[PDB]
C-alpha cells in the first residue's frame, strides 16, 4: 500500500578526499516476494551519478526522464551537466509533480569538473534538497544507514578507505532490513576515473 | 459595387448591399398575403411548383398552437427561423407556463436576423415572413424582413407582384377588420386579396394554401380539397 | 473574536478585540480586525483570518475601481460586493463580516453578513464567538441617536464583557470612528476596560 | 484609395470612413429628440406611417432600460435594438453587483465603450444609429446622445435623424428663452411641437407622434410612456403651433 | 497598397497606420500643456464647447485614473475613453496584485506596451490618441510621462501636445533655458497653475475666460481637476499682475 | 470582435525574398547607430541617446538594458519593439531556464530564446516581424565573454566587434582596423567612443551617449553580503561622469 | 474582413505546383552550398558560410552544421532561424524515441518526422513554409551510413552524395563525375572540398569560409564518432588536400 | 523549526535554526531556512521544506522581473501580497509558513504569513514547532527602540530557546540583518553551540575487509576519436 516500501531498496553516498562514493543494493521485490537480484539503482549522465530508491516504476521512469533532459542539455549547452546544476534540475522536475509525486528518494553524487570539488545531495519525493558535506542516505533502511554513517564516517578519507566505510555502512544496514540486500554495488568516483565494485553479501 | 462583397461593409451612402440583395430574394419568391380582424388572423399563400410533375412548395409553417407564419424567399432560411420561433414559443411554455406574445416573437426574430447583418462570415437571411397569432391581446399580424425590421400590421403581402394585394387591403381596411366571429368571410377577403397579385395563372386546388388562427381556433393549415370551398 | 458596529447621531463606530487563535494558542494578541475598504467604508472581520483578508482585499479592489469610474460608492454598495463574494463562495468560506460606513446623505449605516452570505441592515450589529455573551447586555443598553462619548462607552463595556467570558477574544479593544469630521482610531488597554 | 472598404482603417486624414458611412444611415432615418427638463428628461420620435395597414400605437420605437432609463434612436432600427439589449445586460450586471440602479453617466459609458469597440476591428460593422438616452439618478436628470463612432456628450437638448437641423434650431431657442429651466409637462408639449416642426423634412408621408419621459415629480423617477389625454394635449399644442 | 491599410511594414520600413493614427490625434483641435512644480504637477488643456445644446460639465479630456494619477488625452473622445477605462483597470489591478499604488511611469509603460501590440498585431488598430500621465510619485516626485500611437513613451520636465504644440514647446524650452532648472520653483500649486496658463496665453496668443480652460493638478496623495470658479480665481490673479 | 488573422503576413515572393523581413531590416538601417566590441577581460556595448525633445528627460529612456546580471542588450531600429523584447527576454531567462536549473542562462542560450521569439513573429499568424536588430553582450562561466547580433529574421551571429543601424558600414570598417585579440576592456571602451563619434552629429558627452560593460564582478552593486559564491553582477552601465572622464583622454 | 489580406500560402497553381514551396526553393538556391558525401567507412558534411567578415567570431559560430543526437547531424541551406526551430523539434523527437524504446532513433524515422512537419505547412494552417533544406548525415545498426535531404515541400530522398543551396546543378555534375561506390572517408573529404572549391562564387576557398564535419565508425572499439571540425582543423585539411 | 523576526531602530533582523526532520529522524543538521527573495527582502521558513523553497523562489523570480519592469527596488508588501494570493489559491495545501522581512524605499518591514494565506504585522514574531519557546523569550525581553546589537541578541536567544526546548529544532542559529541604507548581512551559522564531541574510537577499516565479487572500469567519457 505504501508506495515507498513495496519494492524496497537503499542508496547511500559519501564524500572523501578528492573523491565521492555512491552505493546501492540490488533487490527488487513485491513486498515479501523477492523478484530480481540485478535491479541496479545507480545511473549516470556523463560524470554526474544519480541513485534512486523507492517505487521501481518511478526509478526507471526518472532515469529515462533525466537521460532525456541531460541529453538535450548537452546538445544546447555544448558541455556535460555538472552535479550542482543537475541537483537543481532534479528538484525542479520533482516539484512540478507536487500534488501527484514520483515516489522516490533520489541521491546525486559527483565531482564538479571545473572546480574539482566533491559534491553529494539528497532529496525527498517532492524535490527538497539536502546538500550534505558528509553523507546522504535513502531507502527502506534509511534509519539503519543514518546510524551506520553517523558512527562509521570520518572526513577526508582516501578513495580505497572510503570504499571500505561506505560498503560496511550499506551491508550492515541492509542486513537489518527485510526489503533490502540481495547484492550490492559501490561506485568510487575520482576526477577522471570511476571504479565499480560488486559486493559479496548474504543472500537472504 | 465595391461595397457589396460582404455584410460587414457600409456603402458611401450608408447602405448594406448584401442585406438589399437578400431583400431581392423575397421579391423573386411567390406571393403570400396576411390579414386579420379582432377575432381571427389569416394567412393565404400562393404555392409554386417546379414543373407539372413536381409538388407545390409548402409556404406555411406552424410554430405553436396559437402562432405560425408564411414564407417568401429561401425556404431553408424560413425553416431555420421557424424552428427558432418554435423553440422560443416552447421555452415560454415550459419555463413560465405562458403562451409567447406575438409582439415579443417579432422582437426575437428581429434580433436574430440583426446579428447576421453586423458580423463577418455570416450572411443575412434570404427570406421574408408573415407571422400571424392570437395571444392575450387578441389577433396579430407581423411582417418580418431579413434586414431585421419587423412591423405589426392589419394586413400585408410579400413576394412577386405583392403590391396588387397590398393596395386591395389598403382599400378594404375598414371592411375586413370588422369581420369578427366569421372565419370563412375573412379567408374570402384574403383569397380575393391574393387574386390581385395573379397574372396568367389562377387559384387551383393544389396551388392554394390557407391558414387561420383565432379566439377558439388553433393554428391550422388548409391544403388540397380543404381549400376547394374558397376557389 | 468579538466585533461590533454601532450607528449614532454623528455617524458610526466599529469596535473589535485584538486576538487571533490557533486552538488555545494566541497566534497574534495585537491583531487589527478593523479594515478599510474605502475612505469611509470599513469592515469588522470574524471567522477565518485568511478568508476575511482575501475577501476584504478583493472588496477594496472592487471599490477602488468603482471610484475611478463612478465616484464614491455607498455603504450599501460595499455591503453588496461583500455579500456577492460570501454568498457565491459559501461552500468554501468561513467569514462573518460587519460592514460599516459614513455617507453625508445616508449618515451612519451598518450591514452584517453572517456565514450564509445573507445581508442585514441594522442600527447596530454584533458578531464573532464572543458576541453570544453580550446579546442580553447590548439589547438592554443600546439606544438610537447616542452621542459619540455614549457610543464609545457602549462598545467599550460590551466588548469588555465579550472579552471577559470568551477565551477566543482578548487583548486590546480597537475602535474606528466614522463621521463627517473624518476617521479617528481609538485603542483601549486591559487595565482600563477590565476594571469596568 | 481603398481606405473606406474596411472598418477600423485610418485614412491618410486620420478618419475611419466606415464610421462616417454609418452616419449617413443615421442621417437617412426618422427624426428623434431629447429634452432635459428641471427634474427629468423627455424623449420623442417621428414614426413614418408607410401605409394605412400599420396598426396605430403598436410599433413602439422608444425602449426602456432598467426602470429609470429611456432610449430612442434614428437609423437602422435593428442596430438600435441590439444596443439596447446590451444596455440592459450592462444595467443588470451593475445592479447585480453594486445594488443601486446604474447611474446615467455610468450607463452612457457602457454604451459608448461597446459602440467604440465596433470601430476597432474589420470583422465587425459600426452601429448604424445615433442614440438619444437618459433618465433620473441620485445626482438628478441627465440627457445623452451617442454617435456611431462611440462619441457621446451630455446635452440640454438633443436631436438626430433627417430632421435634426430643424430640431436643433428649435432646441437652441428653448435653451436661450428658459435659462432658469423648463418643467416636465412643458417639455412634453415642446417635444411634440419640435417633432411636428421637424416633420417638414419628411413631409411626403404622414406620421405618428410617440413621447416618453422620466421625471422626479411627474413619474417618481421612472420611465413611462406619454399616453391618452396627456399625449392628445401635446398633439393639440403641436397642431396649434404649426398653424 | 494593402501595406497602408494594416500594421505591416511598407518598403521604406514605415507603418502608415501608425502615422495616420498620429494625425487623428489633432482631430479635436485642442492644445494641452503639462509642467512640474516643487510639490506638484499641473496639466492644462483647452476646452471648446461649440454647441450651445451641450452640457459643458460633461465635456472633458482630463481623467482621474487613480487617486494619485491623472491623464489628459489629445485625440477623439471614444479612443480617449477606451484608454481611460483600461488605465483605470490596470491601475486598480496593480494595487491589488503588488500591494502599492501604481506609479505614473509604470502605468505609462504598460499603456505604451499595449499601444505597441496594436502596431505589431494586424487585427487591432492603434488608438488615435496621445496620453499624458501626471502625478506626484512617492519615489520620483513630480512626474510627467507621455504615450503615443507608436508605443513610444518618455519622461518630461514639461510637455505640450496638439496642433500648436511646437509653439508651446519652444516657449517652455526658452523659460527653462533661463531658469536652468527642471521645474517651476514655486511653493503653492495655485501659482504653478497660473504659470501654466500664462505661458499658454503667451505661446498661443489668445486670452482665456473661465470656460475656455480645463485644469488638472497632482499633489502628494491626490490628483484633482479644478472647477470653473477655481480657474476664474486663477485668471483674476494673472490679470492683477 | 475576432482575431481572424490566422495566416502569415510574411510570405515568400517569386524571387525568394521574405519582404517583411527585408523591410524590417530597412527600418533597422534608419535607426540610430549602436555598436559592440569584445575585449579579453570584458565586452562593451554603446549607442547614441537621440533625444526627441530637449524638454524630454533622456535618462528615463534606457536604450541599454540589463537582461540578466551578466547579460546586457542594446538595439537599433524601433524602440517600442525593443522594449517589449527586453520584457520577454528577461521573463524567458527565468521561465525557460532559472526556474529549472537554479542559475541564469549562458549568453548564447538566452540569445537563442530571443531569436526564437523574433523568428515566430516572422512566421506566425497576423503579426509583422520585429523592426529591430539587437546586440547582446554577456558572460557565463563555461563560454567566457561573448557578443551576439540578432536580426528581424531570428538569425543570430557571434561577433568580435560590430555595429548596426545608421552608420554601420563606416563603423564596421573603423572597427576592423582597430580591433585585435589582445585588447583590454579600457582599450575597447576607448575604441567604442572613437567609433561612435563619427556617426553622431550634435553634442557628444555622457548625457547624449549611453554605454554599458560586461566586465568584472561588482560585489558593491550586489546589495547583500554573506554568500561567498554570489560575487555580483558583471553588467554595469557607465555613469554620465564616467563617460566624460574618458572623453578627456580621447 | 481579414480575407482581403490573406496570401493563401497553401494552394495549387493552375499547373499543379505549390507557389510558396517553389518560391522557398528559389530562396534556398541563393544560400551557401552544403555537400554531403557517403563512403563505406563514414560520411562527410561540408558547407560554405555566406557572411565573410574578418570580424565574425568563427570558432563560436554555427550557421550550417548542427548536431541532432550522437549518431545524426544536419547541414542547413536557407533561413537559419527557420532551421533552428526544426532542429530543436528533431532533437526532441530523437529523445522521445530513446525514452520510449530505449534505443537510438533510426535515421529514416527522424527524417520522415521532420519532413512530415514541413509537409503540414504546405497543406494546412495558412502559414508560410519553412525556407530550409537539410542534408541529414547519420548512422544506425539497420542501414548503417545514410545520407538524406529534405526540402520545404516535405519530400525526402536518400543519397550516396548530394548538394543543397547554391550551384547544386554544377555541384551535382562534379560529384557524379568523381564519386565511386568503394570510396573511403579521406577520399570523400577531398571530393567535398574540391567540389566547393570549383562551385564557390568567392575568389578562393579558405578556412574561415567553411564548416566541416565527419561521422566515422572509426572510433575506439567499433563505436561511431561525430567530429565537428574546429577552424584550425579545417585549415589543416585544406593544406593536406592541396587547395591552399 | 524555530524562526523569528525582530524589528529594531534602523531595520529588521530574522533568525532561524538549522534542523529539518522527518518523523523523529534528523534529515539535515545544517539546514538553510533563511531565503533571499531579493537583495534586501529575506524570509525565514517553516513547514514543508520543498514548498517553502518553491514558493520563495517563484515569488523571488517574479519580484526580480517586477523590479526590472518598474525600474524600482522591490517592496516587502509586494512580496507579501504575491505570497499570500498564491498560498490562498492553494487553500493551505502548499505548506509554507514564513516570516517575511526587509528594507525598501518605504522603510523597514516585518510580516508573518501562514499556509492558508493570512498575514500579520508585528515588531516581533515567531513561527514553527519551537515558536512557543521563542515567543516566551520575546515576550519576556522585547522592548520598544531596540538597537541593532540588542535585536540580534534577542533574536538568537529566541532561536536558542527553540533549539534547547523543542525537539523539532536544533543545531545552529542563522541570522540575517536588514538595515535601512545598507547592504543586508546574511550571517550563516552565527552561533554553533552543538558541535559533536570527538568519538572514542576510529572506525576506519583495514583495506580488504569487504568481500568483492567483480571489479570494472566505468566509461564516463564520450565516444572517442580514431
Ligand atoms: B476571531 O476569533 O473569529 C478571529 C478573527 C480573525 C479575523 C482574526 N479568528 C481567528 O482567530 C481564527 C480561528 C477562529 C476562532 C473563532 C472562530 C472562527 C475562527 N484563526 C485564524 O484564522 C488563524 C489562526 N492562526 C493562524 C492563522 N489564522
Ligand atoms: B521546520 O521544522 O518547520 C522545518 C522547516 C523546513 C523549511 C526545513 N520543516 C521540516 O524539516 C519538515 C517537517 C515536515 C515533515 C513531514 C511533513 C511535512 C513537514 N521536513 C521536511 O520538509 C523534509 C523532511 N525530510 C526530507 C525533506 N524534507
Ligand atoms: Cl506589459
Ligand atoms: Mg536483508
Ligand atoms: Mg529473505
Ligand atoms: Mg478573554
Ligand atoms: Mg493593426
Amino acid at each position: 500500500s505504501d508506495p515507498s516500501s513495496i519494492n524496497g531498496g537503499i542508496v547511500v553516498a559519501m564524500t572523501g578526499k578528492d573523491c565521492v562514493a555512491i552505493a546501492c543494493d540490488l533487490r527488487l521485490g513485491s513486498q515479501s516476494l523477492g523478484v530480481s537480484n540485478k535491479f541496479e539503482k545507480i545511473f549516470h549522465y556523463g560524470h554526474v551519478f544519480l541513485g534512486i530508491t523507492g517505487l521501481a516504476t518511478d526509478v526507471t521512469t526518472l532515469n529515462e526522464m533525466f537521460r532525456y533532459k541531460t541529453n538535450l542539455y548537452k546538445l544546447k549547452e555544448e558541455r556535460a551537466i555538472e552535479p550542482e546544476t543537475f541537483t537543481q534540475l532534479v528538484s525542479s522536475s520533482l516539484y512540478e509533480r507536487r500534488f501527484g509525486p514520483y515516489f522516490v528518494g533520489p541521491v546525486v553524487a559527483g565531482i564538479n569538473s571545473k572546480s574539482g570539488k566533491p559534491f553529494i545531495a539528497g532529496f525527498d519525493l517532492i524535490g527538497c534538497i539536502d546538500e550534505a558535506k558528509d553523507f546522504i542516505v535513502s531507502g527502506t533502511a534509511s534509519d539503519q544507514l543514518f546510524g551506520m554513517c553517523e558512527s562509521l564516517y570520518e572526513p577526508n578519507l582516501e578513495p580505497e578507505d572510503l570504499f571500505e566505510t561506505i560498503s560496511q555502512a550499506l551491508l550492515n544496514a541492509a542486513d537489518r532490513d527485510a526489503l533490502s540486500g540481495w547484492g550490492a554495488v559501490v561506485y568510487i568516483i575520482k576526477k577522471d576515473e570511476v571504479v565499480k565494485r560488486y559486493l559479496k553479501m548474504r543472500q537472504d | 459595387n465595391n461595397y457589396d462583397g460582404d455584410t460587414v461593409t457600409f456603402s458611401p451612402t450608408g447602405r448594406l448591399f448584401q442585406v438589399e440583395y437578400a431583400l431581392e430574394a423575397i421579391k423573386q419568391g411567390s406571393v403570400t398575403v396576411g390579414l386579420r380582424s379582432n377575432t381571427h388572423a389569416v394567412l393565404v399563400a400562393l404555392k409554386r411548383n417546379a414543373d407539372e410533375l413536381s409538388s407545390y412548395q409548402k409556404k406555411i409553417i406552424k410554430c405553436d398552437e396559437h402562432m405560425g407564419l408564411s414564407l417568401a424567399g429561401l425556404a431553408p432560411d424560413a425553416r431555420v427561423l421557424s424552428n427558432y420561433l418554435r423553440q422560443q414559443c416552447n421555452y415560454s411554455s415550459l419555463v413560465f407556463n405562458r403562451k409567447l406574445a406575438v409582439e415579443r416573437a417579432g422582437h426575437l426574430l428581429c434580433d436574430k436576423a440583426q446579428k447576421n447583418t453586423q458580423s463577418y462570415g455570416g450572411r443575412p437571411y434570404g427570406v421574408g415572413l408573415l407571422i400571424i397569432g392570437y395571444d392575450k391581446s387578441g389577433a396579430h399580424l407581423l411582417e418580418f424582413q431579413p434586414s431585421g425590421n419587423v412591423t405589426e400590421l392589419y394586413g400585408t403581402a410579400i413576394g412577386a407582384r405583392s403590391q396588387g394585394a397590398k393596395t386591395y387591403l389598403e382599400r378594404t381596411l375598414d371592411t375586413f377588420i370588422k369581420i369578427d366571429g366569421n372565419p370563412d368571410e375573412l379567408i374570402k377577403a384574403g383569397v380575393e386579396a391574393i387574386s390581385q397579385s395573379l397574372r396568367d395563372e389562377s387559384l387551383t386546388v393544389d396551388n392554394l394554401s390557407i391558414a387561420i388562427v383565432g379566439k377558439d381556433t388553433p393554428f391550422t393549415i388548409y391544403d388540397g380539397e380543404a381549400v376547394a370551398k374558397y376557389i | 473574536t468579538s466585533i461590533m458596529a454601532v450607528t449614532f447621531k454623528d455617524g458610526v463606530i466599529l469596535g473589535a478585540d485584538s486576538r487571533t487563535t490557533t486552538g488555545a494558542y494566541i497566534a497574534n494578541r495585537v491583531t487589527d480586525k478593523l479594515t478599510r475598504v474605502h475612505d469611509k467604508i470599513w469592515c469588522c472581520r470574524s471567522g477565518s483570518a485568511a478568508d476575511t483578508q482575501a475577501i476584504a482585499d478583493i472588496v477594496q479592489y472592487h471599490l477602488e475601481l468603482y471610484t475611478s469610474q463612478y465616484g464614491t460608492p455607498s455603504t450599501e454598495t460595499a455591503a453588496s460586493v461583500f455579500k456577492e463574494l460570501c454568498y457565491e463562495n459559501k461552500d468554501n468560506l468561513t467569514a462573518g463580516i460587519i460592514v460599516a460606513g459614513y455617507d453625508d446623505k445616508n449618515k451612519g449605516e451598518v450591514y452584517t453578513i453572517p456565514l450564509g452570505g445573507s445581508v442585514h441592515k441594522l442600527p447596530y450589529a454584533i458578531a464573532g464567538s464572543g458576541s453570544t455573551f453580550i446579546y442580553g447586555y447590548c439589547d438592554k443598553n443600546f439606544r438610537e441617536n447616542m452621542s459619540k462619548e455614549e457610543t464609545v462607552d457602549f462598545i467599550k463595556h460590551s466588548l469588555s464583557q465579550a472579552i471577559k467570558w470568551d477565551g477566543s477574544s482578548g487583548g486590546v479593544i480597537r475602535m474606528v470612528v466614522l463621521t463627517a469630521a473624518g476617521v479617528e482610531r481609538l485603542i483601549f488597554y486591559p487595565d482600563e476596560y477590565e476594571q469596568l | 484609395t481603398g481606405y473606406d472598404l474596411s472598418n477600423s482603417v485610418f485614412s491618410p486624414d486620420g478618419r475611419n470612413f466606415q464610421v462616417e458611412y454609418a452616419v449617413k444611415a443615421v442621417e437617412n432615418g426618422t427624426t428623434s429628440i431629447g429634452i432635459k427638463c428641471n427634474d427629468g428628461v423627455v424623449f420623442a420620435v417621428e414614426k413614418l406611417i408607410t401605409s394605412k395597414l400599420l396598426v396605430p400605437q403598436k410599433n413602439v420605437k422608444i425602449q426602456v432600460v432598467d426602470r429609470h432609463i429611456g432610449c430612442v434612436y434614428s437609423g437602422l432600427i435593428p442596430d438600435g435594438r441590439h444596443l439596447v439589449n446590451r444596455g440592459r445586460e450592462e444595467a443588470a450586471s451593475f445592479k447585480k453587483l453594486y445594488k443601486t440602479p446604474i447611474p446615467i453617466p455610468a450607463f452612457a459609458d457602457r454604451l459608448g465603450q461597446y459602440v467604440q469597440a465596433h470601430t476597432l476591428y474589420n470583422s465587425v460593422r459600426p452601429f448604424g444609429v445615433s442614440t438619444i438616452f437618459g433618465g433620473v439618478d441620485k445626482n438628478g436628470a441627465h440627457l445623452y446622445m451617442l454617435e456611431p463612432s462611440g462619441s457621446y456628450w451630455g446635452y440640454k437638448g438633443a436631436a438626430t435623424g433627417k430632421g435634426r437641423q430643424s430640431a436643433k434650431a428649435e432646441l437652441e431657442k428653448l435653451v436661450d428663452h428658459h435659462p432658469e429651466g423648463l418643467s416636465a409637462r412643458e417639455a412634453v408639449k415642446q417635444a411634440a411641437k419640435i417633432i411636428y416642426l421637424a416633420h417638414e423634412d419628411n413631409k411626403e408621408k404622414d406620421f405618428e407622434l410617440e413621447i416618453s419621459w422620466c421625471s422626479l415629480s411627474e413619474t417618481n423617477g421612472l420611465h413611462k410612456f406619454v399616453k391618452g389625454d396627456l399625449l392628445q394635449e401635446a398633439i393639440d399644442f403641436a397642431q396649434k403651433e404649426i398653424n | 497598397g494593402y501595406d497602408r491599410h494594416i500594421t505591416i511594414f511598407s518598403p521604406e520600413g514605415r507603418l502608415y497606420q501608425v502615422e495616420y493614427a498620429f494625425k487623428a490625434t489633432n482631430q479635436t483641435n485642442i492644445n494641452s500643456l503639462a509642467v512640474r512644480g516643487k510639490d506638484c504637477t499641473v496639466v492644462i488643456s483647452q476646452k471648446k464647447v461649440p454647441d450651445k445644446l451641450l452640457d459643458p460639465t460633461t465635456v472633458s479630456y482630463i481623467f482621474c485614473i487613480s487617486r494619485t494619477i491623472g491623464m489628459v488625452v489629445n485625440g477623439p473622445i471614444p479612443d480617449a475613453r477606451n484608454a481611460a477605462l483600461r488605465a483605470k483597470a490596470e491601475a486598480a489591478e496593480f494595487r491589488y496584485k503588488y500591494g502599492y499604488d501604481m506609479p505614473c511611469d509604470v502605468l505609462a509603460k504598460r499603456m505604451a506596451n499595449l499601444s505597441q501590440i496594436y502596431t505589431q498585431r494586424a487585427y487591432m488598430r492603434p488608438l488615435g490618441v496621445i496620453l499624458t500621465f501626471v502625478s506626484v510619485d512617492e519615489e520620483l516626485g513630480p512626474s510627467i510621462y507621455k504615450t503615443d500611437p507608436a508605443g513610444y513613451y518618455v519622461g518630461y520636465k514639461a510637455t505640450a501636445t496638439g496642433p500648436k504644440q511646437q509653439e508651446i514647446t519652444t516657449n517652455l524650452e526658452n523659460h527653462f533655458k533661463k531658469s536652468k532648472i527642471d521645474h517651476i520653483n514655486e511653493e503653492s500649486w495655485e501659482k504653478v497653475v497660473e504659470f501654466a496658463i500664462t505661458h499658454m496665453i503667451d505661446a498661443l496668443g489668445t486670452e482665456f475666460s473661465k470656460n475656455d480652460l480645463e485644469v488638472g493638478v497632482a499633489t502628494k496623495d491626490k490628483f484633482f481637476t479644478l472647477s470653473a470658479e477655481n480657474i476664474e480665481e486663477r485668471l483674476v490673479a494673472i490679470a492683477e499682475q | 470582435m475576432t482575431d481572424r488573422y490566422s495566416f502569415s503576413l510574411t510570405t515568400f515572393s517569386p524571387s525568394g525574398k521574405l519582404g517583411q523581413i527585408d523591410y524590417a531590416l530597412t527600418a533597422v538601417k534608419q535607426g540610430v547607430t549602436s555598436l559592440g566590441i569584445k575585449a579579453t577581460n570584458g565586452v562593451v556595448i554603446a549607442t547614441e541617446k537621440k533625444s526627441s525633445s530637449p524638454l524630454a528627460m533622456s535618462e528615463t529612456l534606457s536604450k541599454v538594458s540589463l537582461l540578466t546580471p551578466d547579460i546586457g542588450a542594446v538595439y537599433s531600429g524601433m524602440g517600442p519593439d525593443y522594449r517589449v523584447l527586453v520584457d520577454k527576454s528577461r521573463k524567458v531567462a527565468h521561465t525557460s531556464y532559472k526556474r529549472i536549473y537554479g542559475e541564469y542562462p549562458p549568453t548564447k542560450l538566452l540569445v537563442s530564446e530571443v531569436a526564437k521569439i523574433m523568428q515566430e513573429a516572422t512566421q506566425s499568424g497576423g503579426v509583422r516581424p520585429f523592426g529591430v536588430s539587437l546586440l547582446i553582450a554577456g558572460h557565463d562561466e563555461f563560454n567566457g565573454f561573448s557578443l551576439y547580433q540578432v536580426d528581424p529574421s531570428g538569425s543570430y551571429f557571434p561577433w568580435k566587434a560590430t555595429a548596426i543601424g545608421k552608420g554601420s558600414v563606416a563603423a564596421k570598417t573603423f572597427l576592423e582596423k582597430r580591433w585585435n585579440d589582445e585588447l583590454e576592456l579600457e582599450d575597447a571602451i576607448h575604441i567604442a567612443l572613437l567609433t561612435l563619434k563619427e556617426s553622431v552629429e550634435g553634442e557628444f558627452n555622457g548625457d547624449t551617449i549611453e554605454l554599458a560593460i560586461i566586465g568584472d564582478e561588482n560585489p558593491d552593486l550586489l546589495g547583500y553580503t554573506g554568500i561567498p559564491t554570489d560575487k555580483g553582477p558583471r553588467f554595469r552601465k557607465l555613469t554620465s561622469q564616467e563617460i566624460n572622464d574618458r572623453l578627456e583622454a580621447l | 474582413g481579414s480575407r482581403r489580406y490573406d496570401s493563401r500560402t497553401t494552394i495549387f497553381s493552375p499547373e499543379g505546383r505549390l507557389y510558396q514551396v517553389e518560391y522557398a526553393l528559389e530562396s534556398i538556391s541563393h544560400a551557401g552550398t552544403a555537400i554531403g558525401i557517403m563512403a563505406s567507412d563514414g560520411i562527410v558534411l561540408a558547407a560554405e558560410r555566406k557572411v565573410t567578415s574578418t570580424l565574425l567570431e568563427q570558432d563560436t559560430s554555427t550557421e550550417k552544421l548542427y548536431k541532432l543526437n550522437d549518431k545524426i547531424a544536419v547541414a542547413v541551406a536557407g533561413l537559419t532561424a527557420d532551421a533552428e526551430i526544426l532542429i530543436n523539434t528533431a532533437r526532441i523527437h530523437a529523445q522521445n524515441y530513446l525514452k520510449t524504446y530505449n534505443e537510438d532513433i533510426p535515421v529514416e524515422i527522424l527524417v520522415r518526422r521532420l519532413s512530415d512537419i514541413k509537409q503540414g505547412y504546405t497543406q494546412h494552417g495558412g502559414l508560410r513554409p519553412f525556407g530550409v533544406s537539410f542534408i541529414y548525415a547519420g548512422y544506425d545498426d539497420r542501414y548503417g551510413y545514410q545520407l538524406y535531404t529534405s526540402n520545404p515541400s516535405g519530400n525526402y530522398t536518400g543519397w550516396k552524395a548530394i548538394s543543397v543551396g547554391a550551384n547544386t546543378s554544377a555541384a551535382q555534375t562534379l560529384l557524379q563525375m568523381d564519386y565511386k561506390d568503394d570510396m573511403k572517408v579521406d577520399d570523400a573529404i577531398e571530393l567535398a572540398l574540391k567540389t566547393l572549391s570549383k562551385t564557390t562564387d568567392s575568389s578562393a576557398l579558405t578556412y574561415d569560409r567553411l564548416e566541416f564535419a565527419t561521422i566515422r565508425k572509426g572510433a575506439n572499439d567499433g563505436e561511431v564518432y561525430q567530429k565537428i571540425f574546429k577552424p584550425q582543423e579545417i585549415k589543416d585539411i585544406l593544406v593536406k588536400t592541396g587547395i591552399t | 523549526t524555530t524562526i523569528v523576526g525582530v524589528k529594531f531602530n534602523n531595520g529588521v533582523v530574522i533568525a532561524a535554526d538549522t534542523r529539518s526532520t522527518q518523523g523523529p529522524i534528523v534529515a539535515d543538521k545544517n539546514c538553510a531556512k533563511l531565503h533571499r527573495i531579493s537583495p534586501k527582502i529575506w524570509c525565514a521558513a517553516a513547514g514543508t521544506a520543498a514548498d517553502t523553497e518553491a514558493v520563495t523562489q517563484l515569488i523571488g523570480s517574479n519580484i526580480e522581473l517586477h523590479s526590472l519592469y518598474t525600474s524600482r527596488e522591490p517592496r516587502v508588501v509586494s512580496a507579501l501580497q504575491m505570497l499570500k494570493q498564491h498560498l490562498f489559491k492553494y487553500q493551505g495545501h502548499i505548506g509554507a509558513y514564513l516570516i517575511v522581512a526587509g528594507v525598501d524605499p518605504t522603510g523597514s518591514h516585518l510580516f508573518s504569513i501562514h499556509a492558508h494565506g493570512s498575514t500579520d504585522v508585528g515588531y516581533y514574531l515567531s513561527l514553527g514547532s519551537g515558536s512557543l519557546a521563542a515567543m516566551a523569550v520575546l515576550e519576556s525581553h522585547w522592548k520598544q527602540d531596540l538597537t541593532k546589537e540588542e535585536a540580534i541578541k534577542l533574536a538568537s536567544d529566541a532561536i536558542q530557546a527553540g533549539i534547547w526546548n523543542d525537539l523539532g529544532s536544533g543545531s545552529n542559529v542563522d541570522v540575517c540583518v536588514m538595515e535601512i541604507g545598507k547592504d543586508a548581512e546574511y550571517l550563516r551559522n552565527y552561533l554553533t553551540p552543538n558541535v559533536r564531541e570527538e568519538k572514542q574510537k576510529s572506525y576506519k577499516f583495514p583495506r580488504g575487509t569487504t568481500a568483492v565479487l567483480k571489479e570494472s572500469i566505468v566509461n564516463i567519457c564520450d565516444i572517442q576519436e580514431e
